[PDB]
């Protein structure tokens, strides 16, 4: 059952009698019980690394092996609950305790028991029948919002011999048996699953539906698809809170996850203070996001071991509400805070260094947790698909973008939101840099504009070129003055700030952009590129003529468009149904084709 | 013949420590035998003994230690070392990074057992590669020739269309038997999809083998991947005397996975920490390629690398570079500007073209025109990087005609559609069409013969 | 030709970030010459 | 006097900008190359030292196990 | 008989070394040169022309053997050279003949085992002192001594020795230095008397095309010979791409008795054509932040004949037939031609200058234009194709026609 | 004479005993046998990479780039044998030759040296390039004993103030130099163009020699003030003006 410390040297415990002990296991070290990996075995003995604070362990102080490497407790008790990053429950060990405190070697169970849930087995499951990994045995109504599909463990299988009747249950009450190789498996509701392992998948879809937002220059220029991966520069001036709290109050997800891989100290209370307060409309009613995030949240001073393991437990959670096929969106606040905190576990292993310090392994550890991200066709039988979309955040010193963990993160994610402090600065939010950013998820995304939005092809093309285009003039307006420009220049740099004014931001601290919609979006930039196409039109139409057409002359006898063009905005769908927007900005297209046909 | 003795089965593994497993008590341990390890939960395993002392053998575990337990894991010695079950049934097929089949076919019916590792091909049996390969690229065909078993990588940036440009190049590569062995080291599934798909779409897969190692799967099969791909390859185009190309992708995940074991080894570090064998390494990889005496096969590569933080110096790009004849090299300073494929001729270079251009294989000018391309590119990046300082109105009119070449060849010269196959006399033509811009006498690199034939057609 | 070469050591780091410290201002001082310049040059071009 | 001024002018912004931009396209570029260069070879100096060290530990390590067999 | 390779084969002296070591390429015979019995450096990045300086040694040098180690280099180049050897040829008493019935290779290609790489290098160099005490004046080159240097890394790593500097083994100075001591000029063992020599040319490979590399650091403590080749020429193609500000030989000294008996013109003209040189690239970091107007008319004569002697001279495409080879008589008539026109061309600006009837570069270019072209053109010609006595007459005819023309400007 | 030969393919380790016998010899001839010995070390880079060598294989910690820590002990064992000693009229001079490996002013071969030796007289890659023979750079040499070994009854009494003025005009030359390289000549003042006509003249003059002239300690400041009265007197700042008016004048 268990060993003996036989030495210790900061959070490198030595311990015997471990002949039955497994590599990367975990296990309980002196009579506190402080949480560590095995880092090596060697023969009748361990090297365990202890994750917490060794002071105190003596020589012949017990050391009991788990039977399990490190593990995240899966099952009813997620939704809402704040996690430290080798899930341990913050919120419990706070109530528990009544001590500000996380105390060393904490025992507290990760999905509270003595909680009872109401279970409803699956219908159609009887004594004798067949059932496979993933598959659904009942359901868990723990919320209005967030209905948990329980499952049959990934490796299970066999002949149901047990169901349980629907009813009051706590997780580890006995709700499914099964028999197969003559051996019968009794299963809780809580499921345990190691955490640095995937979880497998029936297959790896390609992904090919957009994750709305609710923000224009994202959900229009730089769309990150459902099962995307993606990155953010979090730092001080950009803005990082925007393009969280706008998927928290709107995003096209069913679950969010977020990881906060050793925050600042006060930063890490600030999002555990702003989440409970947070809300969303759901079938008319406004509900706390807390019915549908889970937290796993660590401030720079948690265990080494509780930062590294923050991302993977945080992709674990998320795999297992993806296999109940919910469409998991997750967050990391900075992905260079789990690489310092994997700096530090290579440091304490005393591996070589490759780049900057790092590991050997940082690109394949990097690449493999966002590899975990896609959708999928869940394990076992309901056929159903989900997905994990990743936003981990990166945090370039002094913005130096060739940074190993953020050049590997940038390598791998297949958009980029660059938040900009410059445009912050400006107030310009969502503070999005339209020059920097990118996204790869257009040759798929093209699928979905062409069933369902036929016209954004052109509008996003067009809309790229025109700020392009923007970019370029603005040296030779100041080179030789805006006045020295050409016609079509002018115009063109007029839509382009009509664009990065009244397109690219957008108020989120106010009703009407709060969240943008796609049909508003689309319907706003099929309005600006109209009156480029016709603007430009008319000056190109009107090239070497007598009466030539100019910005100055539209602006003139039909200035109206271009204060209605940045009206548009204002409009807000809990006022007015997208049939009603669509409307009046169908009315501004009549609008605008009849002052241009008054003057050419 | 068939090793007829029983496997020894040990649990004596006496520790355990990163990717390595020390067995003890062992019966004449063979160095660089395989392993198989069966776990506690009975989870199968491989591994590959690395080093071996009296009764001790350090098993490296392809899967990983993790699980692996001093008391109930197995580990049966199979007496030889790695090989791979290779036939001609490996075209029109996909294995994972070990050589499992993950095309849901069966397993493998071997033809022959390959030493993975292969051997040194004789260098007096080693035909000279003077055969030019069209690639349907005028970037590559006029001024980067391939031979016909020449090994040539691809280096880009990060985020670059490398993927689509290799692709491509299975797609039109012809001579001015064939297959395709495709490997994969740590490719996102996002991009194996990609390739695959591109295969079975153009209907290539009757002719092609695909090993996948995708970013989840364990980093060690990376530095096995590529050795499958080439013993697959070997059988291909010795046994069989194919000609094969082999695609080697994101050499630089395999490096990473070399950089992974000197870590966990504690072996030597060269430059950023690769090990210092790394160019033996990539060696064992690179040189099996090119023609050999009697057989009418071949071996070409086209390794493909993602070039760390752009640096042409480090050591990924830089030992490849030492070791494969000639690079191709694609940019952000093309892509950025939408030039597809984004293919920047002056820091490329292909060591058999000199061999395989000229009278029978290609135009008697190609020679001659390719460097005068190098000479008005580079002199146009010159005069570029002066005009950024003094601006234009210091240029001569020659100056500002190594501008308009840059513009014209950058536009001409390399753009060029995903499905646009051009010849290597219609990317001459096009050569010339550019060289022209200049006068005659401006042509320093060009006989006064080949101008005279050639300049004013 | 690409780097001034002086030797790797924390002496030549310190001495290369001086000198980074020292262009950055020259061009910030010179580039204020030439905004100045600029201005009056327009403004005698109006005149 | 405009005219002399102007053409003076012209000349004196040439001769500036030429300065600003070799400091932004020379001077500048050689030195951030510089250091960039720098910066990597003394964390080369740094995995040669650390695996030195490692190495010294371990012929340590070593000779403590050969101590504890001769103790026999 | 067998020989320990460990072991230097004795001699009765080791000789200074005196007569040049004439080679394929034009800036190696004019500009940095090697002597019978000298050691050699050629440090490079990849794809620089190492090997093909290597191969043209091998190719077109008066060496009487060659051995040629292809310590772990890429496969086709032993391909490479067994496809061309038996092809090409010298002559001898009016026989043409096989240059490899005068050439040894030692394979080691990058893929055989790392070990081989100390051993063939061994073993090259005791062929090369062989052949060295039968009186041949032998050429040895080492297609990567870093890869030699490598492989020595290698087993110091599995020994587990403590290193000096990127993994390298404390002895490597010394492992280098026992290597390039064993080439020189020698009076050799024994009876009859012989002057063989072992010339030695190391193919340095830094790695990452860094000088500072310990290997060449120790190389070139070592060798008295250095032609740096710089990626940045071998980009352009600019072939061969050694860099002239930083190669160097030490021979000089050694050599000049030879030219001054030889080709008593040529000392004033290599001594010209580097300062030539060294001036564009002192005019050169002025140039690239002020723009090519602020120089004197001086200065864009000198500015444009090392264009010439760049573009022209040290340039020299080792595949076509009429740069295949340069002969020291080519050698010397394209320089002695491009230093007249400077000379001319410095003097009319100087005498006239003075004056209102000034000349300039571009009254020059203007006059003289087809004169430049013919300049240029002097590469083209084939000694194949083209007698001693018809290359000499052409080149001293371009002498007259720049003296007619400048006097024709004064 | 005596001269002890390792040569480059020499056993390395000999080199270890070799400066060490060499000196030994010193030693007799100078302290036992009232010689005015010089001791020419001709690259103590191969000595100290013989104690790179042997220290690497006696698994010692090492010191920065792997010689032994003990180098610079090491090192004073060699170059403090020297010097003059009571009662004795015989003496040991000492001239070590060093390679700078990389030309690195202060890798720990040349650094170490620099503490131990009375400075060190520094041979310039950028002069040799230049043909400038002896390649001496002037400027980061320096001999610690230059102040006493000077003055009235040992050399003419201006010598110390001609080689404190020279060395101040030629560092500023330098640095006026690098101003020209880095914004232009036209941005160089009327005394900055002295100061650069002064760097010219002076490696044309001063440094150079050629393999056999022989100058007095007489003729070199002779050339010191043909060149110092290059500049107006004013700017003769290191001189006193007593000396200026027995010697700037001609
Ligand atoms: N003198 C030359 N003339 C023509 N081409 C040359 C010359 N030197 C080098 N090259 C070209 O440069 C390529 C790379 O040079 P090579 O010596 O083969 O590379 P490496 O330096 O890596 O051994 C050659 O294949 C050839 O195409």
């Amino acid at each position: 059952t268990f060993g003996y410390v036989h030495g210790v040297s900061g959070p490198v415990v030595t311990a015997c009698d471990m002949a039955g002990a497994a590599m990367y296991e975990l296990v309980r070290v002196g009579h506190s019980e402080l949480v560590g990996e095995i880092i090596r075995l060697e023969g009748d003995m361990a090297t365990i690394q202890v994750y917490e604070e060794t002071s105190g362990v003596s020589v012949g102080d017990p050391v009991l092996r788990t039977g399990k490497p490190l593990s995240v407790e899966l099952g009813p008790g997620i939704m809402g609950a704040i996690f430290d990053g080798i899930q341990r429950p913050l919120s419990d060990i706070s109530s528990q305790t009544q001590s500000i405190y996380i105390p060393r070697g904490v025992n507290v169970s990760a999905l509270s028991r003595d909680i009872k849930w109401e279970f409803i087995p699956s219908k159609n499951l009887r004594v004798g029948s067949h059932i496979t990994g993933g598959d659904i045995y009942g359901i868990v109504n723990e919320n209005s919002l967030i209905k948990h599909k329980i499952m049959l463990p990934p490796r299970s299988r066999g002949s149901v011999t047990y169901i349980a009747p629907p009813g009051n249950y706590d997780a580890s009450d006995v709700v499914l048996e099964l028999e197969f190789e003559g051996v019968k498996e009794k299963l809780s509701m809580v499921q345990v699953w190691p955490v640095r392992q995937v979880r497998p998948v029936t297959e790896k879809l390609p992904a090919n539906h957009p994750l709305l937002t609710g923000q224009r220059v994202l959900d229009a220029l730089f769309p990150c698809v459902q099962g995307g991966t993606t990155a953010i520069p979090g730092a001080f001036g950009c803005g990082k809170t925007v393009i969280s709290q706008s998927l928290s109050k709107y995003s096209n997800s069913d679950v969010i996850i977020y990881v906060g891989c050793g925050e600042r100290g006060n930063e890490m209370s600030e999002v555990l203070r702003d989440f409970p307060e947070l809300t969303m409309e759901v079938d008319g009613k406004v509900e706390s996001i807390m019915k549908r995030t889970a937290l796993v949240a660590n401030t720079s001073n948690m265990p080494v071991a509780a930062r590294e393991a923050s991302i993977y437990t945080g992709i674990t959670l998320s795999e297992y509400f993806r296999d109940m096929g919910y469409h998991v969106s997750m967050m990391a606040d900075s992905t260079s805070r789990w690489a310092e905190a994997l700096r530090e576990i290579s440091g304490r292993l005393a591996e070589m260094p490759a780049d900057s310090g790092y590991p050997a392994y940082l690109g394949a550890r990097l690449a493999s947790f966002y590899e975990r991200a896609g959708r999928v066709k869940c394990l076992g039988n309901p056929e159903r698909e989900g997905s994990v979309s990743i936003v981990g955040a990166v945090s370039p010193p002094g913005g130096d973008f060739s940074d190993p963990v953020t050049s590997a993160t940038l390598g791998i994610v297949q958009v980029f939101w660059g938040l900009d402090k410059k445009l912050a600065q400006r107030k310009h939010f969502p503070s999005v840099n339209w020059l920097i950013s990118y996204s790869k998820y257009m040759r798929a995304l093209d699928e979905y504009y062409d069933k369902h939005f036929t016209e954004f092809v052109p509008l996003r093309t067009k809309a790229k070129e025109i700020l392009q285009e923007e970019e370029d003039l603005a040296e030779i307006v100041q080179l030789v003055g805006k006045a020295s420009l050409a016609e079509t220049d002018k115009i063109t740099l007029e839509v382009a700030k009509l664009i990065k004014d009244d397109f690219l931001q957008q108020n989120g601290y106010t009703p009407y952009d709060r969240f943008c919609p796609f049909y508003k979006t689309v319907g706003m930039l099929s309005n600006m590129i109209s009156f480029y196409d016709m603007a430009r039109r008319a000056v190109e139409t009107t090239a070497q003529s007598d009466n030539k057409i100019t910005w100055s002359i539209i602006r003139e006898h039909m200035g109206e468009i271009l204060y209605k063009l940045s009206s548009m905005k204002f409009k807000d769908p809990v006022k007015d149904g997208e049939a009603k927007i669509k409307a009046d900005y169908a009315q501004l297209l009549e609008d605008m084709q009849n002052a241009f046909r008054s003057l050419e | 013949n068939y090793l007829s003795q029983p496997r020894l089965t040990y649990k004596t593994v006496s520790g355990v420590n990163g990717p390595l497993v020390i067995l003890d008590h062992v019966k004449f341990p063979r160095y660089a035998e395989i392993v198989h390890l069966t776990l506690p939960d009975g989870t199968k395993r491989s591994g590959q003994v690395l080093e071996v002392s009296g009764s001790k053998a350090v098993v490296q575990v392809f899967e990983g230690t993790s699980g692996i337990d001093a008391k109930k894991t197995s580990c049966e010695f199979t007496g030889d070392i790695l090989r791979t079950p290779v036939s001609e049934d490996m075209l029109g097929r996909v294995f994972n990074g070990s050589g499992k089949p993950i095309d849901r076919g069966p397993v493998v019916l071997a033809e022959d057992f390959l030493d993975i590792m292969g051997q040194p091909i004789n260098p007096q049996c080693r035909i000279y590669p003077e055969e030019m390969i069209q690639t349907g690229i005028s970037a590559i065909d006029g001024m980067n020739s391939i031979a016909r078993g020449q090994k040539i990588p691809i280096f880009s940036a990060a985020g670059l269309p490398h993927n689509e440009i290799a692709a491509q190049i299975c797609r039109q590569a012809g001579l001015v038997n064939f297959a395709i062995v495709f490997a994969a080291m740590g490719v996102n599934m996002e991009t194996a999809r990609f390739f695959k798909s591109d295969f079975e779409e153009n209907g290539s897969m009757d002719n092609v083998c695909l090993f996948l190692n995708l970013a989840n799967d364990p980093t060690i099969e990376r530095i096995i991947t590529p050795r499958l791909a080439l013993t697959t390859a070997e059988f291909l185009a010795y046994q069989c005397e194919k000609h094969v190309l082999v695609i080697l992708t994101d050499m630089s995940s395999y490096a990473e996975a070399l950089r992974e074991v000197s870590a966990a080894r504690e072996e030597v570090p060269g430059r950023r920490g690769f090990p210092g064998y790394m160019y033996t390494d990539l060696a064992t990889i690179y040189e099996r390629a090119g023609r050999v005496e009697g057989r009418n096969g071949s071996i070409t590569q086209i390794p493909i690398l993602t070039m760390p933080n752009d640096d042409i110096t480090h050591p990924i790009p830089d030992l490849t570079g030492y070791i494969t004849e000639g690079q191709i090299y694609v940019d952000r300073q093309l892509h950025n500007r939408q030039i597809y494929p984004p293919i920047n001729v002056l820091p490329s270079l292909s060591r058999l073209m000199k061999s395989a251009i000229g009278e029978g294989m290609t135009r008697k000018d190609h020679a001659d025109v390719s460097n005068q391309l190098y000479a008005c590119y580079a002199i146009g990046k010159d005069v570029q990087a002066m005009k950024a300082v003094v601006g234009e109105e210091a240029l001569t009119s020659d100056d500002l005609l190594y501008l308009e070449f840059l513009q014209k060849f950058e536009k001409n010269f390399i753009t060029q559609g995903p499905y646009e196959n051009r010849t290597v006399y219609e990317t001459l033509d096009i050569g010339w069409q550019l060289l022209r811009i200049f006068p005659k006498e401006m042509l320093k690199r060009i006989p006064q013969s080949t101008l005279s034939e050639f300049y004013p057609r | 030709k690409d780097r001034i070469e002086i030797f790797p050591s924390r002496m030549a780091q310190t001495i290369m970030k001086a000198r980074l410290k020292g262009a950055q201002t020259g061009r910030n001082l010179l580039k204020k010459k030439s905004d100045a310049l600029t201005l009056r040059f327009r403004q005698i071009l109006k005149k | 006097s405009l005219q002399t001024s102007f053409v003076t002018l012209d000349e004196a912004i040439k001769i500036t900008n030429r300065r600003v931009n070799a400091i932004e396209h020379v001077i500048i570029p050689r030195i951030e190359r510089t250091l960039a260069y720098i910066i990597t070879e003394l964390d080369e100096r740094e995995r040669e030292e650390f695996y030195r060290l490692k190495k010294i530990q371990e012929k340590k390590k070593i000779i403590k196990e050969k101590s504890e067999k001769d103790l026999e």
